[PDB]
């Protein structure tokens, strides 16, 4: 009754959508040769995530920060050693059921 | 044509476990379209004075028993409130979907004709002002589809010591 | 050089394999009839994700516990009211990429 | 058949900045195999005495000149450790593959023949007993494949004012 809608209703807030901290592979987030391995290979981001209320509605961002990360990019054969790469990613900063 | 009651008004104010009796009556054989059961005594009492006349009473009422009371043999309807102190509000209860018409009503009913009273959920509360959002002493308020798809559950908030209803919400 | 492989690492420590919050969609969790709605849609708990830093190697459950949580079912037509199930979620606690 | 040095030796102590020479002198025209250039005269001197010789020198000499020294027409080899104190560890560095064999060496040169030295990454430090994991003063220390697999980076630690190698890890 009250204290089963009061936690359902927590639920639901919990369970909003909203930005997430994840793990993007980067490899597979620019879409590079399958001969590079990435170090390390996926960097943690803010992207807007979580659950509709609707079906034909999805989440999506409605504004982006970019966030500068470095990191090392290993070639195939080893003919050189890993470069420093300096890259931007997407930090979702506000989301919406679109 | 049309028949007529003993009480010609469109709004009665009655409180709570108050015996109330009214006489509809006019020219054919009438029948009250009272809602449901029971304890109402319904005896169909002639008169003549210039018509054929029909008499409800009801003894205990509460607020299972507020409603609208129509007699049709050109119908004759009439609305009573019966104001109770204990139980307020009544609830459908759990009880809601809506179709994309721009026509979102809500069902939940009130004993008190005046009151300030706010509709509220999860996601804020929404004020009645009358030219998008509207409230209505009849049934209930009236809100527009899309706004208020974005709501998953509804609750009407009242100013007393405070009572909530609890109907839900599902989109088309 | 030297705070370019500490943020890195640090990148490494942050995007690593482990149990975190996530919204599951309840009737697709237990793949329910397509006339069914579930309020609320999803409930937030703890499952197993991450990056691995091979690809043969997936991240999975070693250990789960389980949360009960109750929510309201709607069927249609409007038959009867919402009932109330009690139901029984995966909460992961630990996790290994195999 | 076999050559032989002017220092019977499989490991000579040597400090850093200290002048070596060396000469190594067997039977058929012989030439050294020092590692790199330069700055170490490469001048081959005839003695008889019975056999013909050849000398190796170096003034200046740090931590980018210690290494292995063969003197080859059955080849004659010695190994030298040449002390320093600014840059104790040579890296790679960001050199580091490994394919499944059970067998990943770790190439982090140490300047001293005895140290007590642990190797540590992300994933905590990896202790040397000699079993399973076992250290080598010749060139670094030895772990299996698969156990290390779960570690990402790898980075010699010693004892001393701390020094930290830093090579990498690709599996296959
Ligand atoms: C990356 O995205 C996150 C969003 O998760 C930002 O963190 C905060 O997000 C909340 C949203 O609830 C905002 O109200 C805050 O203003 C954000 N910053 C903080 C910590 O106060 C984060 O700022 C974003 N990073 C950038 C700057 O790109
Ligand atoms: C559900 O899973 C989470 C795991 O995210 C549990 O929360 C804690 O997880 C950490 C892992 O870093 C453990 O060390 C803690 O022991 C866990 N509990 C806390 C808050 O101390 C959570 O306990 C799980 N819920 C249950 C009991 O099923
Ligand atoms: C999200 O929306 C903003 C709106 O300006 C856009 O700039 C950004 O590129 C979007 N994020 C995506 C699709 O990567
Ligand atoms: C008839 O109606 C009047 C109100 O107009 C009411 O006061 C009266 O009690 C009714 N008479 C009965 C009980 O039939
Ligand atoms: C209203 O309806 C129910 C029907 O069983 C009844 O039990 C309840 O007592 C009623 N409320 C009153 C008279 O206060
Ligand atoms: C209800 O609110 C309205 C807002 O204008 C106010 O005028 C009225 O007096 C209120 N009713 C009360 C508190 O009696
Ligand atoms: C995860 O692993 C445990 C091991 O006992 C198992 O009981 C549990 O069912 C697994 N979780 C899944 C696959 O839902
Ligand atoms: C020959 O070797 C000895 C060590 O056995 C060394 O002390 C000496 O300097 C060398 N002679 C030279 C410089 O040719
Ligand atoms: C070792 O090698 C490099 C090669 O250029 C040289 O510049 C450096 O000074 C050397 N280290 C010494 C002599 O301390
Ligand atoms: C290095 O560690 C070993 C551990 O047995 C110890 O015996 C030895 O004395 C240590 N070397 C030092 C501190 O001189």
């Amino acid at each position: 009754n009250t204290e089963i809608l009061k936690s359902i209703d927590n639920e639901w807030r919990k369970t909003q959508c909203m930005p997430r901290e994840v793990a993007i592979d980067v490899g597979k987030e620019f879409g590079v040769a399958t001969n590079t391995f990435f170090k390390p290979p996926c960097v943690s981001v803010y992207r807007c995530g979580g659950c509709c209320n609707s079906e034909g509605l999805q989440c999506m961002n409605t504004s982006t920060s970019y966030l500068s990360k470095t990191l090392f990019e290993i070639t195939v054969p080893l003919s050189q050693g890993p470069k420093p790469v300096t890259i931007s990613f997407a930090n979702h900063t506000s989301c919406r059921c679109m | 044509t049309p028949p007529t009651l003993n009480i010609t008004e469109e709004s009665h104010v009655i409180d709570t476990g108050d015996s109330l009796s009214i006489s509809c009556r006019g020219q054919h054989p009438l029948e009250w379209a009272w809602p449901g059961a029971q304890e109402a005594p319904a005896t169909g009492d002639k008169d003549s004075e210039r018509p054929y006349c029909k008499v409800l009473l009801l003894h205990e009422v509460h607020a299972n028993d507020t409603g609208s009371y129509v007699c049709y043999y050109t119908a004759a309807s009439s609305y009573v409130f019966v104001r109770d102190f204990e139980q307020p509000f009544i609830n459908k209860p759990d009880t809601l979907l809506v179709n994309r018409k721009d026509a979102m009503w809500v069902p939940c009913l009130v004993s008190i004709p005046g009151l300030n009273v706010t509709l509220r959920s999860q996601s804020s509360v929404l004020w009645p002002d009358g030219q998008e959002v509207v409230w209505d002493d009849r049934r209930g308020m009236l809100v527009s589809t899309p706004l208020l798809h974005d709501a998953l559950y509804l609750q009407c908030e009242t100013t007393w010591q405070d009572f909530l209803s609890n109907p839900f919400l599902v989109h088309i």
